[PDB]
């Protein structure tokens, strides 16, 4: 989990004076509870957006938008805490909205947007907004939570993001499997611009059977920089698959397979 | 010691979060699991997402559940900060609790 | 050294109210000892996947499956200032707990 | 809709002074809105209790329980409005819980009760608690409504209620039909209202009316109140038409014509 | 003598911005005139069931059904004080609107 | 006329509530109807429970829907009070709306 940039995060809207702060996900209100607390947020909504940084890199971003309620508890609202929790690895990224001015007018509905949380592809997070001050012990929740599922590089727009390109989401192996005599197989494929080794896996299944009677591994060494994209070749159902070893996916990349019948 | 001082400015030493290196393995694993959220308003971290192994046997290459191998959770002991009731002399307590992080496929004894 | 509360609002008083999985797994992992005398816990057992693939019934490495680590962010304590057995500082470190076996994503032509 | 009795309705609890007042369901807040409004009630529950009265009358009441949210808007909660609306006929009966003190703490949950709303057997109501002041135009609801189903006279505690006894819930006619060469004997209630005997002859096993006849038992005198009355009826002379249904309809004051009837059947063999 | 909004909190200035079913029904109802020159609406047609039972296909009265009234609580304006052309007071009255045909609840022995 | 005076201290002329005389006919009727809620916070009354006829025909003695007789709604023009927007030279407006309060069975022409 990371923020898009260390730049100034604009968070003040006309009529409000807000401030964005780094947040160790703990809170002073949690340490020191306050008697009078605001209520839960309303209409939490997390969408997927894409942001270009000044360096030309495009990243997926969790665009969060929420709103307040019209009850008078707005008079005791000193801020919000926006937290993103990665579900598999319990990583937390928190950002604190601190309200400098007191929110007393309900003339217009209040809407808060934050679109600087970088999100990894094919991932699942929990996005929560906690209205600070946090409640006293054995009090009402006053926070809102949602689950944000972010698709893989097979998604049409996500195939062009920097994370997906780093793992070779645009890789086109251009496989050619030709059956040469003496039971030989010649397999030719293209190389992506990364100095890492490749795995060729050959499996010889029977014509109609969910088993194998022959397996073979061959290791393609790391190609030289002067051979970044140049094609390379290696000399009854024969299934041959390339597994790359990119630095993004160490051994869990997207494989590319080919099958030859009897 | 019985009572120690804790500075709650949690130092984020997990700095190398910029690389994108992982994914969700609760579906592609030989021992898949469901995600159960554990929420405690009086505890930090409040929400901990634990693993509950989906089956009692793993998944073979055919996709059918094979019962010769066991899906066992990978348990971890993690420190938790808990808010104490007002009658206690110390407002906070550091405890150790067991959480299931994932599930792995093992050969039975 | 610190032993009492002060205007520092985030330094609080805390009451210190304190095996064959790696070898029988289809995705076995070795345990690495991480020893910091200035950190509680003093010893952490990191998990490093033994094989790039998973082991099959015969014990050989299955190249059709991925042995991927399961890691988790945890909270630990560090003495601050150093060598003080009473003043600490909460800290977040990303550590690897285990290794699991996952089927890869295969894109057919 | 009615209140149980005009006694002093007390809502005061330790730490809160309040009065239960009469209120038409058009509040002052609706006419003149105010910016600061409290939160909606939490955990609204409606139960069916049974309450007595000085004359020994047992009535069905709608016990209402609700709780306050923990947010700070309790500083601006000026009270509640409890309303019951009948669905078939849009009848409104509402009372106002006016708080005479500003609830400020949130130590243990504030729980509010009201058990003075007499309900009718076999009816559906909408019971709502509207926190006062009411929301400004184009605002959040700030009220909690729930539907209430009062069962019919067949329910055990329902049956012994005054409204149910009024409609003859404890009345067993004990209809006996004896066929002659038809005499219907039935016991009368203690109300001076006329009774209706409907004698319908169907075929042996066909759902059709091959004969229909009517008899009118006049309102009995008080001397004939809990007595057995017998009426003899002459039947048609046909074949196959042998299913005789004698249905007795009372005309008690509680239900003019839509009362509970009691039927007896005589078959062919 | 009311023409403006004085300090009377519930007296307001309001902008007065104002067939064969009874005969073809199985439970026909007569419309009885209720006229009041001091009320708005002045004339209301209250429904009174034309029969105790309903009317079957043959046109005779069916004694197995009940012709029961459907009533409503409606809002009407009554002059207060009387003879004031532009002073009214809200009122709630129960009017019989229709007649419907219902199956009686029967208790068999 | 164009503007009048209305006293909103509602006088309840439906004072005959001691006699309990009512039932739910929306199920037992030969032309049953579903009750639908009509909520308008900007209107008094804020909630009105109207009727929608369940069928186009009517339930005959066999419990089946005859299609030679029509289920029509009994509609009554009711007076309601509505809160005008704050950009009008009047805070309230008495309106006539058409409300279906029940359903009846009628014979086609
Ligand atoms: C409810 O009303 C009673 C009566 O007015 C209040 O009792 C008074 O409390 C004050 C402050 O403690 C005393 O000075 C008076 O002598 C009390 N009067 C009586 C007659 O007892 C009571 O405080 C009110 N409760 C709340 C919560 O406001
Ligand atoms: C926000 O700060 C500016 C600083 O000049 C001030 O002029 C403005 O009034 C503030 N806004 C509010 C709502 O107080
Ligand atoms: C917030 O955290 C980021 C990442 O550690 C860091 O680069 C930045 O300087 C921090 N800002 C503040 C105000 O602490
Ligand atoms: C690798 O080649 C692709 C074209 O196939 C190009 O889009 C990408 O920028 C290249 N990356 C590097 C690091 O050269
Ligand atoms: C409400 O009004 C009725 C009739 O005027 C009266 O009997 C009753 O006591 C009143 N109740 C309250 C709480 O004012
Ligand atoms: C009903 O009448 C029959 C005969 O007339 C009698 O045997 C029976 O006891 C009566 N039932 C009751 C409850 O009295
Ligand atoms: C009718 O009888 C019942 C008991 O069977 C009694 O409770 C009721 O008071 C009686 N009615 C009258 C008017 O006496
Ligand atoms: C009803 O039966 C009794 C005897 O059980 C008899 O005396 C009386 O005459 C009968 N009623 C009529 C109307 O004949």
């Amino acid at each position: 989990l990371r923020l898009l940039d260390h730049r100034a995060l604009v968070c003040s809207q006309p009529g409000l004076n807000c401030t964005v702060k780094n947040s160790t996900c703990l809170d002073d209100s949690w340490i020191h509870p306050r008697n009078l607390t605001p209520s839960s947020p309303k209409d939490l909504q997390i969408q997927l957006h894409f942001a270009h940084t000044q360096q030309g890199d495009l990243f997926p971003v969790a665009h969060i938008e929420w709103t307040l309620q019209t009850d008078a508890s707005i008079l005791y609202l000193e801020g919000a805490e926006l937290s993103v929790l990665q579900l598999n690895t319990n990583e937390r990224l928190c950002v604190r909205f601190e309200f400098l001015s007191k929110l007393r007018h309900h003339h217009r509905r209040w809407r808060f947007t934050f679109s600087h949380f970088v999100v990894d592809p094919d991932q699942e997070y929990e996005v929560t907004v906690h209205h600070l001050p946090k409640p006293i012990p054995d009090g009402d929740p006053n926070h809102q939570s949602k689950n944000f599922l972010v698709p893989d590089c097979e998604h049409a727009r996500m195939k062009v993001t920097t994370p997906c390109m780093s793992s070779g989401s645009l890789w086109d192996p251009n496989i050619t499997v030709e059956t040469l005599e003496a039971h030989q197989l010649r397999v030719s494929f293209t190389l992506w611009n990364e100095s890492t080794h490749y795995q060729i896996l050959l499996t010889s299944f029977p014509h109609m059977e969910n088993h194998s009677c022959f397996e073979h591994m061959h290791h393609i060494p790391a190609p030289r920089p002067e051979e970044f994209h140049q094609r390379s070749n290696v000399t009854c159902r024969h299934q041959v698959q390339i597994q790359p070893f990119f630095s993004s996916c160490l051994n869990d990349c997207l494989r590319h397979s080919a099958t030859v019948s009897c | 010691p019985r009572t120690v001082m804790v500075n709650l400015n949690i130092h984020n030493r997990n700095t190398n979060t910029n690389p994108k290196r992982s994914s969700d393995y609760y579906n592609r694993s030989t021992s898949p699991w469901n995600l159960h959220r554990n929420e405690d308003p009086e505890r930090y971290p409040s929400v901990i997402w634990e693993a509950k192994c989906r089956h009692l046997g793993c998944i073979n290459a055919d996709g059918n559940v094979d019962y010769h191998m066991n899906s066992v959770p990978i348990q971890q002991e993690i420190l938790v900060l808990r808010r104490e009731p007002p009658h206690c002399p110390n407002s906070f307590r550091l405890e150790k609790i067991l959480v299931s992080v994932g599930c792995t496929c093992v050969t039975p004894i």
